[PDB]
């Protein structure tokens, strides 16, 4: 139980840090089915969202502007950036509250912290998925 | 074989990207370049392909008082015939002699193809309208009352708490386990299993209509209630007729539409009917560019099929040849277009040029379907109101367990 | 007489997983992340408050439920039974959705029709209809004015590339 | 009326847009206009009458006078109740009715 | 409203009303064509239809 | 003897709702095909009219 919250920590940890949350591959077509080379291919993230492709310049921006689609998204993922920020937030303290028990309720009000992370970021993945479907 | 002060356009007369390899009359061609052709059988006169540098089609510009591009090419003797797209209105009467008119047209509106909506949260619901839903729950009450009431007062598991889970466990047909014993007990469980299968299978069913045959709304139609129900950018043309129209509003449903181009920001105007598709095309939103008619039906025909044309023609305009007020060639100019209108030789123009490219709308609109899988944003509000649901559930756990903690 | 050459219609193989195309992958992952999520909460939400419900047989609780089979238990308190309600309304929506469009796959694909005269492929400009060249046929159209055929030779001649092949062994590898 | 929506009436706008108007609101203007043209005052071919009432309805038009005419015997006349402003939802949910 | 017919019959109708010299001026919901051109005069159109 | 009375019963029961949830998802997108005339060209094919 230990092991399972500071597992927790770093998993989520790593990906809400990192920048590899979202693909892009926006190309065209020719006939003969002569489909495309790469032609708009955009990495993503949370907080720094690097192009790839259509310029090759890694903008990894903190995003309040440019630098069509693109920021769009970033508009869109404003809209569900807090629930991983949320579920960061209740796992360290179910993290601190759980090694405190360890040294009553303290063990169990932990436990608290933990499905109540779950349950924000399920709708963390919903409303980051219903934010891309819609764009 | 004067001057045709035609201007570079849609159908009417454009520069073909042939006459980089070829001359002659092949450099500006269309439409109108072939009128050219079939009213040069009566006058006897020729060409003289001249698109106007100046081309801001136009009328005396505002103070200056000078003619704006055709008519500054038209009326100042730099021009005779003005075989083009040119549309008479009263003060260019005022300064030219005119012809019949070829066709007529109309303000129309470019709305963009309606692509289809974004759901809601609670488009889930959307199969079942939201007066059954507010009649489904005070049905569930209404019926979970009965089961109480007569499971009470006659000879009991059933209490109220036990007679709403029964109740919700026939709607979600997740079934039961308390199943009620008495006669009178079986008959609202009999009847309430009943209102559940119907329900059910009409929930499922329009489901299934609707995600087979979308029919779609464009809600700008009608342009009355484009002007009333003020919802969009009313962008339009620039200098030249069609605002000039609406500058001269005295009915009121288009003055308080002119009203709101008069109070309109940034594009009031901008320029360029091939721009001012563009500013549909792009944006998406909001623009909703007032052209002329008969350029619309062409720029929602020629093969992006992504425009639309909503609503039918706010004024009608014709489009007759300009003569600068007098000017001889006139006489054989009219009869020439009305042996070509009688004898319907421009209607035959009309039934070429309108039929050349490839055909779109509903035609391209045939058996071309490949439906798409659901989408998380569709069923996206069951996932709130189920996790939801949950935070509900785990707030309850800490107010009955502090209500047997402060019971000690 | 002229006749048309398409394509054959073979089907397909439809890859075996292809029951779950009405519902896409980030739904089949939502659910099983909104099936634990709720296991879970039933699980506590009926533990320190007053047994027979341990993770395993909440687990079998909401697997049970949401297969809209009858699973035996039941939840017992209004802090339980709002666990069982909303995953029970979140069940009914799910496969709802799923038996609308796999209900939606099939007579969409029911009403696509082979294309079967010539006055049909008229209308389908989806298909390009090419001809021979330098041969009786595109004499035919060029010529006759049965006035179907005069629509066909109006977008056989605007053609993008040339639809005119130019021999019948380049033709057939064509199409 | 009585055909029962088996008989189409190809009539022109400005009279088709008063018919809807009228109590028994059970009529509706398809489409767009399939063509255009224009009502005119009449006289005799080679008349003494042409010119001033040509010069009239040109006085008319700016004066703002016809246009008027336009509204003064048409905007009233919604008295039907325009069922068709309270309409364009067009839904298609199950009602209650179903 | 008005018409043209086998020979002429000359104009049946309202512009009938107008043609053989029966009336003068015709203010009325009279359409403008072309056919109607020819025969008698009319004014600038005042409505759209 | 007994089991065999509850199954074909539920058999029987499978097999009626799933024809009335069938005709009930037929009766709806039938006419929600059904399309009015909206212009001229659409009552030029439709000879019904
Ligand atoms: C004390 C024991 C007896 C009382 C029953 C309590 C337990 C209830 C258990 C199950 C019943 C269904 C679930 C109740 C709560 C869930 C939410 C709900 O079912 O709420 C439905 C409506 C809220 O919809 P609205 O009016 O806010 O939106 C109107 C929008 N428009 C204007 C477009 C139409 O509220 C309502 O009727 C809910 C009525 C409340 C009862
Ligand atoms: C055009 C016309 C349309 C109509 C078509 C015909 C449809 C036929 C439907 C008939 C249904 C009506 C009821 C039939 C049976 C009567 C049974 C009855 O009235 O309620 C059962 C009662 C007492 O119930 P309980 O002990 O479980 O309550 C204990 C629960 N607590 C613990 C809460 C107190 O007595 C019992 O047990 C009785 C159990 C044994 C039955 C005795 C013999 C009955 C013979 C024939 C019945 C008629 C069948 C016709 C087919
Ligand atoms: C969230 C709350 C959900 C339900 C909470 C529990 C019931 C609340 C209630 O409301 O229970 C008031 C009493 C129940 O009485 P009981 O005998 O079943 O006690 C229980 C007998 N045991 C212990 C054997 C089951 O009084 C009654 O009978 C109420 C009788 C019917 C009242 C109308 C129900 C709908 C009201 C809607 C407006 C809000
Ligand atoms: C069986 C009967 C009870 C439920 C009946 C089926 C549930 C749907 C009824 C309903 O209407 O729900 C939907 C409501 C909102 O839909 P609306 O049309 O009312 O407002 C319109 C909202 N606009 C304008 C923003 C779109 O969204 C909600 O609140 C979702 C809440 C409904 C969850 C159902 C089960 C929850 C019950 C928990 C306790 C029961 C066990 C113990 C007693
Ligand atoms: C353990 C003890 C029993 C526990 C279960 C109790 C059974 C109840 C459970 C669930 C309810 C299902 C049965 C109730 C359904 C009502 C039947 C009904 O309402 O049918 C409809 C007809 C009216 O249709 P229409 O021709 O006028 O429509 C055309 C009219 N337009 C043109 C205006 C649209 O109503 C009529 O004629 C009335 C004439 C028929 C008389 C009743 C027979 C039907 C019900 C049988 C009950 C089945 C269980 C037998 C025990
Ligand atoms: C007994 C059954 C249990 C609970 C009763 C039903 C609970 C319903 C809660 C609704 C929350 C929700 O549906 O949230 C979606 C919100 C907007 O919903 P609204 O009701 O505030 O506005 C009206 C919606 N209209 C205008 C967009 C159409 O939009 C968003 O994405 C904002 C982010 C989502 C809300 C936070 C997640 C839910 C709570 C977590 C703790
Ligand atoms: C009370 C104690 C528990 C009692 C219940 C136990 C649960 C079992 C009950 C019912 C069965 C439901 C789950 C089993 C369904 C199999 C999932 C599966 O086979 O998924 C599909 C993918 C393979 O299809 P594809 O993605 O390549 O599609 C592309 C295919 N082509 C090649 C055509 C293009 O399989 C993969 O990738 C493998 C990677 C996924 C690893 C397993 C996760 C799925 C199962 C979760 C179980 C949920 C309960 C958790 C406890
Ligand atoms: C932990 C959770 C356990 C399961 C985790 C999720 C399961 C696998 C999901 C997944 O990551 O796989 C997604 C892949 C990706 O496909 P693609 O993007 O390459 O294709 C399109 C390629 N393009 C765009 C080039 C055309 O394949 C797919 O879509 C198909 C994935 C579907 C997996 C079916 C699992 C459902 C099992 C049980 C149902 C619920 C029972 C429990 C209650
Ligand atoms: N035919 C119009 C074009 C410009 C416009 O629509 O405003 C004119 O000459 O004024
Ligand atoms: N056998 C044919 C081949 C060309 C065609 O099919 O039109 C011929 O000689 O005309």
């Amino acid at each position: 139980s230990s092991v399972f919250a500071v597992c927790g920590l770093g998993l989520l940890g790593i990906a809400v840090s990192t920048d590899y949350w979202l693909y892009l591959e926006e190309g065209i077509i020719l006939p003969q089915n002569q489909s495309t080379e790469v032609k708009m291919s955009l990495h993503s993230g949370l907080w720094r969202v690097c192009f790839l492709a259509g310029e090759e310049r890694g903008r990894c921006f903190t995003i309040e502007y440019v630098m069509e689609s693109t920021v769009n998204v970033l508009k869109m993922i404003r809209s569900a950036t807090p629930f991983p920020l949320v579920s960061l937030f209740f796992m360290f303290i179910g993290f601190i509250l759980s090694n405190i028990g360890h040294i009553t309720i303290l063990a169990f009000v932990s436990g608290i912290f933990f499905i109540l992370s779950g349950l924000s970021l399920v709708v963390g993945l919903v409303l980051y998925i219903s934010s891309i479907n819609d764009e | 074989t004067v001057v045709v002060t035609t201007i570079l356009e849609s159908p009417y007369v454009m520069m073909k990207k042939n006459h980089e390899m070829l001359e002659g009359n092949e450099r500006y061609e269309g439409y109108c370049v072939d009128l050219a052709a079939e009213i040069a059988k009566h006058c006897g006169f020729k060409y003289k392909l001249t698109i106007v540098g100046d081309g801001k089609y136009g009328a005396r510009d505002a103070d200056t008082k000078i003619w704006n591009g055709m008519v500054g090419e038209l009326v100042y003797g730099k021009a005779d015939i003005a075989i083009a797209p040119l549309t008479i209105t009263l003060v260019r009467e005022e300064v030219i002699d005119f012809s019949k008119p070829f066709m007529s047209l109309g303000i129309s509106i470019m709305i963009k193809k309606p692509q289809k909506s974004k759901p809601g949260v609670f488009s889930f619901l959307d199969p079942l309208a939201y007066e059954i839903w507010m009649c489904i729950v005070f049905a569930y009450i209404g019926v979970s009352v009965v089961l109480f009431l007569v499971s009470r007062f006659s000879p009991n598991e059933f209490g109220i708490f036990n007679s709403l889970w029964f109740s919700l466990g026939a709607f979600m047909q997740q079934g039961c386990d308390i199943s009620p014993r008495s006669l009178s007990g079986r008959i609202v469980g009999g009847v309430w299993w009943f209102f559940t299968l119907i329900i059910i299978s009409s929930y499922t069913a329009n489901l299934a209509a609707f995600l087979t045959v979308e029919r779609m709304v464009s809600p700008i139609e009608s342009a009355e209630d484009l002007s009333k129900q003020t919802e969009i950018a009313y962008g339009t043309l620039d200098s030249g007729s069609t605002k000039e129209f609406f500058r001269r509003s005295k009915i009121a449903v288009f003055d308080k539409m002119w009203t709101y181009m008069r109070s309109a920001e940034p594009s009031v105007f901008v320029r360029t009917t091939a721009e001012g598709v563009a500013r549909v095309r792009k944006s998406k939103g909001k623009y909703a560019y007032l052209l002329e008619s008969t350029m619309n039906e062409y720029i929602e025909q020629r093969k992006p099929c992504d425009t639309m044309k909503v609503g039918g023609n706010l004024d009608s305009k014709g489009y007759g040849i300009a003569t600068p007020k007098g000017s001889s060639l006139g006489t054989p100019v009219n009869l020439a277009v009305l042996k070509l209108s009688e004898q319907g030789v421009l209607d035959k123009l009309k039934n070429k040029w309108w039929y050349d490219k490839g055909e779109c709308g509903a035609k391209d609109s045939g058996s071309k379907e490949k439906t798409s899988a659901l989408s998380l944003s569709n069923v996206a509000g069951v996932f709130y109101i189920l996790v939801g649901g949950l935070g509900l559930a785990m707030l309850v756990a800490l107010i009955e367990f502090c209500y047997k903690s402060r019971a000690e």
